[PDB]
């Protein structure tokens, strides 16, 4: 019982800790994917700005 | 404040205890006998009915039957001796002095509502009540307000899409399947074997033995292939009366129904395919989080290795823009009465009582005015 | 014993999951921050090709 | 001359017969119907698929799917099936030798016109064909060249608002709300009184229901009271199997979804609203001639009592100096296909229809040059 | 000198900022909100009413509203939740220590300048305020005092000529059709295309597509050709949920009814032809002036390739000796805010504004004698 009951506290320790770490890598892969998906916005407007920078080149 | 009672209504575990608490109070079978024969004991005094680890263990005299039914209550007078046997014989408290907390499945059937919310304050005589639904409840529990919900409980499964508050009435999917038929099942497959169950006893063996040995693969033609070609798909169990029986393909065959009902007679949707089926009708803005956090829940998502099988599933039905991930709590049978407790315990949630005064003065139709 | 042993099997297969959920929250940290950084960075092209731009639409 | 087939692609019901006729002569299932099992029959012979009454009759061993949802023809395998049916099982005659003429959904996918296009000429051999909007034809069926129409028919809803026989192509309004969703509506809301139908051998039955026993309220509040004061607002039906049930004020909140869209989670507007939100970009000199000619048309608009609602809604929306009045044909439902026949018999309209010619010199596009 | 809030007022997004700028420092969907609940969110801080990013943020317990369609205020009760957002929220400033300058358009209802000239000074308490027509700052932003703006919002089209800083009131015309129309227009030519999009969630993202994918052709028949005899005319979007869709010829189209109002429905005519018939109107020795300073102005202008288009346009409706001349600002979009700016911040116009006391004299009606 007493080899149990202090396997199931530990099991419980780990288990605290765990629910912690899966809401924190849930927010931590959140964050990263909505900063991919910001970091991809930016990209397709400089894109852009180049462009018109390349046709104002050629009118300037 | 004062403290609430939360029981959660389990097709096959009752699951009960006082708000504030971070685990439940008493985890007892959802049974309730009364006798086979006139006369049923001598040298110790009869009783008239039997509830809980006491009809588990006394059980040869009774005549069992189960209160709730495939996530509905189907005989009011064993929900009664469910609940005379938590207040009375359980906890050992007045439920009069206390607020109690009902957990229900989505779209719960108004004469339901009205006959529990009755018992509750006539039976019972409680000061106040709720109802809640449980993929709400095990989504507070989990520390969050957004995300959709597969509630595979004891007798039913729930698809439930969640957003910063409540569930989104018109979006919710049901599946009449999940541990209650999941049982039955396996121990028709077992006869199939040759390892013939016929009595009633014998079935919450099976029963004990689909909830330690059942497992969800991740891939049901390889891991069938796999017993086919090799016997290291099977696993000993040592029945309670000697004899060792053999347990083979029929762990993963009996959950494998949950992805294809047409296994056993039924037209409708699998788990996956009622998932994909709820989150596209939701709002296009709140799709990324719902997509983003799809939530287990219930006795029934307990086999181990679900999660890889629910990824699969649900990203081959899902668009590749949508970043899905499983989130699974890490004790996922009990997140109903868990958020429960914790809701219960709030000073926010003090005003979303049904009082005793407005029972009085508007009846059982109170609970349609107060829940959502 | 038995009880003990099959609660010993799912949390150590807990313990083993948890394991793989670490490096992954690693790797979400590295993703995160990597692309947080790239957000910055591509703000600070941006900003100096659109100034680049500017100077050059104000000379046009 | 030679006789045409108009064929109504209805989303529940198929219309079919042949030209010169005033009423249809074939009136069936819009279902197809697949084995779920190998070795489908003993002693019988086999088929590899079935069809309307068919397969409503032989359904003990089949999958239902369907050709045509939400207006849209959504498997053109199914679609087929329909049409193989139609000439050689229900009207028994050489489709080859008869011209076809197919009816659409305002705004019908132009990929979907070219694959059914494509469709009858190439495999059917059909020696003409041309495709029509519903709502045009059921204006030709109430007499008249100018006019507005409701077509809610029996599975999306359009406002269709049309001059001496064209269709305005920038005043058009739609719906994805009629009598297809109307019976998954009906079917959650008495799932929610406690009559649970989960079965989709019971959603037939409760879509008999709905074509029977729904009435358009004339005030949603008044009846709703009513409904809440007194037990007179509900009509029993016995079941195909015994066992009376009891439908209640879902009877007329089944079609309030059609008026309050936001009460099944759509963004859109009501059918009064996009009425007026359809007149209102119509030029005033034919606001004359469309008030006066409001028309109702298609299977969803048959529940009784709809006019007097209708009348009300559109004079709360629309000025009180125009002609407001709401016109009900005889037999509603098929003015579709009798303004079909009616078009397939003008003189005049001969010159109009593709022909196998056309079709061998100009591909599957020559419908956007001789439809519009 | 006081710093006076230059707020454009536009009819998709609102601009706004501080004077002695040259550019705008908030800009925000022209977008307020309302609960769907019978009250505040669960749990959080009472607010009766939402807007912007916090309405784009919180959208799933949301209805949403417009406050400005076709450059008209159309409701008083939204267009004053933009302002509250505007002054405490996004600048986070007393708005009662800066003086108001507002855009307006050409002909702007004087009942509406009046209520817009009330709300200011009795809500908000402004200490001082101006009106002005959109063109006339945009011309300030172009660097000249004399010419003419083709001004193209995101709801209404503008010609207006210019002299000395004063709009020729005779000379003005207008066409409602631009930002707003053109994506009610682009989600009619995708669902043709057999893109259907039904749901106002899917509105906001064909806005975007609208933005970032149209394109001027300069040759309407040549492009239309080579959309028909190659897919080279057509680039893809990834829609937020996954799902890969084409858009195709609907990039040209839809800015095309620019050009040809007849396309939907209208009886107007077109830009290019209303640029010409309203500097017909103007004195010769002048028109040298506006020919050669047609300035291009709003967001429906920052569709590349525009000037090429417009400048053939024009000389082929005006005589070969007026020198024909577009003006297109380097961020043409933000022109009429940065015009705003300037006039703000001039030394002579301090003499200008609309005093407090003045408004206590006259009440709303001092814009009529201070604005013009």
């Amino acid at each position: 019982k007493h080899i149990a009951e202090d396997a199931d506290r530990k099991y419980e320790e780990v288990a605290r800790k765990l629910v912690i770490i899966e809401s924190d890598l849930e927010r931590a892969e959140e964050r990263a994917e909505l900063s991919e998906g910001k970091c991809a916005e930016l990209e397709e407007e400089l894109k852009t700005v180049t462009n018109n920078l390349k046709s104002l080149e050629a009118q300037a | 404040e004062t403290t609430a009672l939360v029981c959660d209504n389990g097709s096959g575990l009752v699951k009960a205890g006082f708000a504030g608490d971070d685990a439940p109070r008493a985890v007892f079978p959802s049974i309730v006998g009364r006798p086979r024969h006139q006369g049923v004991m001598v040298g110790m005094g009869q009783k008239d009915s039997y509830v809980g680890d006491e009809a588990q263990s006394k059980r040869g005299i009774l005549t069992l039957k189960y209160p709730i039914e495939h996530g509905i209550i189907t005989n009011w007078d064993d929900m009664e001796k469910i609940w005379h046997h938590t207040f009375y014989n359980e906890l050992r408290v007045a439920p009069e002095e206390h607020p109690t907390l009902l957990t229900e499945a989505p779209l719960n059937p108004k004469a339901n509502r009205e006959k529990m919310t009755q018992i509750m304050f006539e039976t019972f005589n409680v000061p106040a009540m709720y109802v809640a639904i449980q993929a709400v409840l095990s989504l507070y529990a989990s520390g969050r307000t957004t995300g959709i919900v597969l509630d595979s409980g004891d007798g039913v499964t729930h698809n439930v899409p969640i957003y910063e508050g409540y569930a989104l009435p018109h979006a919710i999917m049901r599946l009449d399947l999940a541990g209650r038929d999941l049982t039955d099942y396996l121990m028709k497959i077992l006869t199939e074997r040759g390892y013939s169950f016929v009595t009633t006893a014998e079935r919450e063996i099976v029963r004990d033995i689909k909830e330690k040995l059942c497992y969800v693969a991740l891939d049901f033609e390889n891991e069938m292939a796999t017993a086919a070609s090799s016997s290291s798909l099977e696993k000993s169990y040592e029945l309670p009366d000697g004899q060792v029986i053999t347990i083979g393909n029929e762990r993963f065959r009996c959950p494998e129904t949950l992805f294809q009902p047409s296994f056993i007679g039924m037209e409708s949707a699998g788990i996956h395919e009622t998932t994909y089926n709820s989150i596209m009708k939701c709002d296009i803005d709140i799709r990324k989080d719902l997509y983003a956090n799809n939530v287990l829940s219930g006795g029934t998502t307990m086999y181990p290795g679900i999660a890889d099988r629910m990824q699969k599933e649900i990203t081959a039905l899902a668009p590749s823009t949508m970043k899905i991930k499983i989130i699974a709590p890490p004790e996922r049978k009990y997140s109903v009465w868990i958020g429960g407790s914790i809701l219960a315990s709030l000073s926010t949630f003090q005003q979303m009582w049904i009082s005793k005064q407005e029972y009085d003065e508007a009846g059982p139709s109170i609970v349609h005015r107060k829940c959502f």
